[PDB]
């Protein structure tokens, strides 16, 4: 049983600063922290990360939305990352969900955070560069492997 | 430089507050919440069950429990604490504290 | 409706901190404070003794803070008192009681 | 041991609803309406009730018993005293069954209580030791 506690505005940025936005595709991508949207309100990178409490503490289980959207929330529905169409729910009746990740600093260094499914166990938020794009793609775990290392800026 | 504390009253009265206190280096992501016996959080717990939770938006989350009865003052409960490391768990069992 | 009732910390820490609160429906003259075994308050003691207290400036609140302890202070009878217009109110706590129950 | 704690600014009537206040000859009086008073709340090593002085809030002049008798010592309510009476330390005391009525006992002088006194024309503030008697019953306004 997951149940919704807080939720923080937050930015995320791979080890390159390339911030987390998603593009007029619905996708999420990493871009230039230079090229960023740069607005005040930063609706296209601005993320809720909203913590929830855990009837089985394993670690910080959070969603991901979009700030600026109706209803986007990141998913990892069948081993790939999609933004699934609803708002964090109030509670989840389920010890995993396709919506829910586990925020873990990273080994080692502590101002870094990389995100588990607990969908998938071993699996994990990474950035990923195909062709001129930088995707956000789920990949299994190679301790200090940084493509799944992230910097979580509040507001 | 991480901890998770109860305060709990040294008697029982008609409406019973224990606080659970965190204390976590991380400071943007760290809160704390309440799990009756092994698995239940408070939300889970059939209606009128005699327990409430305050969370306090250091992390802070007060148990409330009101017409206590003898499974209530013997329950276990725990205070977790979430943040990016491994939960950190306290617990109580009142009847321990009111009866030294 | 009057009280007086201490939250002490389950577990013993580097700096242990009990929290006396009274219940008092006599609004404007109500207050809560320590007594350190049979008489001293806290404003008594010698310095360094390792206690500190906090009056919270109707429910009045006086914080106990102990520091550096010692077994003495572990097996020290410690005393809220509320006063107000009635006769007082207390209640009291021996920490090693609670920290090895 | 008195430590001083918090005072709140007062205005203190006797059973007749006349107010005190401090006249000309710095004699203590009631009448039907200088009346502020400061009441300073005392913790104590010794807990008996809720430990008071009374001072004038125009100030230096806080009420004494000093010689079983009313005065106003030239002095400020002290940070604290080191005894566990005083001339100055009145314990401040509600009355059975009208919790809006307060007493002053004399700490110094036990069994000896703050009260108004009919003096022909004038109603004088005095001390003096006849259950439910309403002459030593004050409420307090703050």
């Amino acid at each position: 049983y997951f149940g919704k506690l807080e939720s923080k505005l937050s930015v995320i940025r791979n080890l390159n600063d390339q911030v987390l936005f998603i593009d007029q595709g619905n996708r999420p991508l990493f871009e230039d922290m230079t090229d960023s949207d740069s607005r005040d309100n930063a609706p296209r990178t601005i993320f809720i990360i909203s913590m929830y409490k855990d009837s089985q503490p394993r670690g910080m289980a959070v969603t991901i939305s979009v700030a600026s959207a109706a209803a986007s929330t990141l998913s990892s529905e069948n081993k790939i990352i999609s933004f699934k169409e609803m708002n964090p729910p109030d509670n989840i009746k389920d010890t995993k969900s396709d919506i829910i990740f586990f925020q873990r600093s990273v080994p080692g260094h502590d101002n870094k955070m990389q995100f588990e499914s607990s969908s998938y166990e071993g699996y994990f938020l990474a950035s990923e560069k195909e062709r001129d794009l930088f995707k956000l793609i789920l990949k299994k775990e190679e301790l200090g492997d940084r493509s799944i290392m992230f910097t979580v800026q509040n507001e | 430089t991480r901890s998770v504390n109860i305060h709990v009253p040294v008697k029982e009265t008609s409406k019973v507050v224990l606080e659970c206190r965190g204390d976590s280096y991380f400071r943007h992501f760290s809160y704390v919440y309440w799990i009756i016996g092994k698995n239940k959080t408070v939300d889970q717990l059939p209606p009128n069950s005699g327990y409430r939770e305050r969370i306090y938006l250091r992390p802070r989350a007060d148990l409330i429990l009101t017409n206590i009865t003898d499974e209530m003052r013997n329950e276990k409960l725990t205070c977790v604490l979430i943040d990016p490391k491994d939960p950190l768990k306290e617990s109580v069992i009142l009847s321990k504290i009111w009866n030294s």
